C-alpha cells in the first residue's frame, strides 16, 4: 500500500494480486414434497 | 390461521343447506 510505502520499503511488486471476494458455493437446495406446502399454511392444507 | 376467515364464510352454505327439506 502507499501508506506502507510511506513508512518502510518493500521489494518490487513481484507476486501481483488484487482484492477479491470469497464465499460459499453454496449448493443451497430444499426440493421435495416438504417444499410445496410453503404457499399455504400446513394446517390450512389439512383443513381443506 | 390467516385466511380461515373463509373456512368460516364457508359455513353460510352448510347453514343454508337445510331449507329445501319442505
Amino acid at each position: 500500500t502507499y501508506v506502507r510505502e510511506k513508512v518502510i520499503d518493500f521489494s518490487k511488486p513481484f507476486m501481483t494480486l488484487g482484492i477479491s471476494i470469497l464465499y460459499r458455493k453454496p449448493n443451497g437446495t430444499n426440493p421435495g414434497v416438504f417444499s410445496f406446502l410453503n404457499p399455504l399454511s400446513p394446517d390450512i392444507w389439512m383443513y381443506v | 390461521q390467516n385466511i380461515g376467515g373463509i373456512f368460516i364464510v364457508l359455513a353460510a352454505g352448510l347453514v343454508l343447506s337445510v331449507f329445501v327439506a319442505v
